[PDB]
């Protein structure tokens, strides 16, 4: 198969998943990021608060994904690239 | 200072009646309503600036002898003729021109007066001449005159 | 070589972080704004109640001054006449 | 608690003044400042007295009824609006 999941296996077995994961939390509460969400939920709110939850949620969660800078993407690429090449 | 005693009984039992917690002194509510209770009304603007006029402390607050200064003023401006008729309609509160017997007993009970049914019938008698057994205004009029 | 999967991967990660965190902070948000709206009722219903209470109070007191100013004329002139 | 610091600025920004007298003037127009001040004296003609508490206590619950649905609703959202530009 694929098997790509068989290193996702190992990634969450080893406990690097975890730790890559809250590195970049980390990263992202430093660097303004997660503000830049916590403002973005403010706006849509602002604009219309008829519009519920989940409407506001489908709303926010693309636009998030993308405020992510790529020299944030890149350090999660290299620490998955070394932990594979072993 | 020229007031009946009666008068200045007005002032002081007036005031003392707004006089919530006895601290000596009127805010704009107690005093607004204090001069009511001597038959003077007036507006939030006119009584705010006799406050301010007499607030030697920066208190807001209006002292007795203030209060004592103003309203005995206006008590010596009083017409009486006006006094004798607001009293003459307090008398008939059943709004017929004419005081009648279950209005002077309505009275004397409101008072804590106790006069017998024919004190009140020698009342009238004294000078409501003529027709009928109660008293008509200018009859009342005479009488306090 | 045969390390796009790596790229696969890095991203799937980067997407489950991303959720996690909008979703937990747009309930922050929304939470923290019907917590707001719970305050304000209960305000405008005690500072509603307030007005109403003073406005009773004013009512007490224009009521005591009339019986007052009547019960003075009253006694002043039933007095005289009863001389 | 914070609550004291929302009732000061409600009277040192002069909104207190605007809703009493809204709901005063409303009060009045529709004849409840009336029927309330009968009542009122009414109960103390059995003068001597009696003080405040037991002339509320009286007359508040059938008094807070009489207000306009209309006069209510319009006096709730004076003030809503107050503490909304406050939160």
């Amino acid at each position: 198969a694929q098997l790509k999941s068989q290193i996702q296996q190992y990634l969450v077995e080893s406990g690097n998943y975890e730790l890559i994961s809250n590195e970049l939390k980390a990263r992202l509460l430093q660097e303004g990021w997660v503000d830049k969400v916590k403002d973005l939920t403010k706006s849509e709110m602002n604009i219309n608060e008829s519009t519920n939850f989940t409407q506001i949620l489908s709303t926010v969660e693309p636009k998030a994904l993308e405020m992510v800078s790529d020299s944030t993407r890149e350090t999660v690429l290299k620490q998955i690239r070394e932990f594979l090449e072993e | 200072s020229e007031l009946l005693e009666e008068q200045k009984q007005e002032i002081y039992e007036a005031f003392s009646l707004f006089d919530m917690n006895n601290d000596g002194f009127l805010d704009y509510h107690e005093l607004k309503v204090a001069m009511k209770a001597l038959g003077f009304e007036l507006p939030k603007r006119e009584i705010l600036d006799l406050i301010d006029e007499y607030d030697s402390e920066g208190r807001h607050l209006m002292k007795y002898d203030d209060f004592y200064i103003v309203m005995g003023e206006k008590i010596l401006k009083r017409d009486p003729l006006d006094e004798i008729k607001r009293a003459f309609q307090l008398f008939d509160d059943d709004h017929t021109g004419k005081i009648s017997i279950k209005n002077l007993r309505r009275v004397a009970k409101e008072l804590g007066e106790t006069l017998t049914d024919e004190e009140l019938r020698a009342m009238i008698e004294e000078f409501d001449l003529d027709g009928d057994g109660e008293i008509n205004e200018n009859e009342f009029i005479a009488i306090c005159t | 070589s045969k390390q796009v999967i790596t790229e696969q991967i890095a991203n799937d990660l980067v997407k489950e972080v991303v959720n996690s965190s909008v979703i937990s902070i747009v309930k922050r948000e929304f939470s923290e704004a019907n917590y707001r709206k719970d305050f304000i009722d209960t305000m405008t219903r005690e500072l509603y109640d307030a007005f109403l209470h003073e406005r009773l109070y004013l009512i007490y007191m224009d009521s005591r001054a009339e019986l007052k100013r009547n019960s003075t004329l009253k006694k002043k002139f039933f007095e005289k006449w009863q001389a």
